[PDB]
């Protein structure tokens, strides 16, 4: 799937990956979290905030 | 301003 960053994303931790808004992400794996996303950028795989982004089928 | 960020692990 596809996936838009809204806006900016700076990372908290390991596990989550850096954006900022404009990024086109590749929607990897998704354990149903109603709050994140685990996609592809820059390299790197990790997750991101869903109120950050924007899905696209 | 962007959105509050959820906490993560539900």
């Amino acid at each position: 799937m596809e996936a838009i960053a809204k806006y900016d994303f700076k990372a908290t931790a390991d596990d989550e990956l850096s954006f900022k808004r404009g990024d086109i992400l590749k929607v990897l794996n998704e354990e149903c979290d109603q709050n994140w996303y685990k996609a592809e950028l820059n390299g790197k795989d990790g997750f991101i905030p869903k109120n950050y982004i924007e899905m696209k089928p | 301003v962007p959105p509050p960020v959820p906490p993560r692990r539900r």
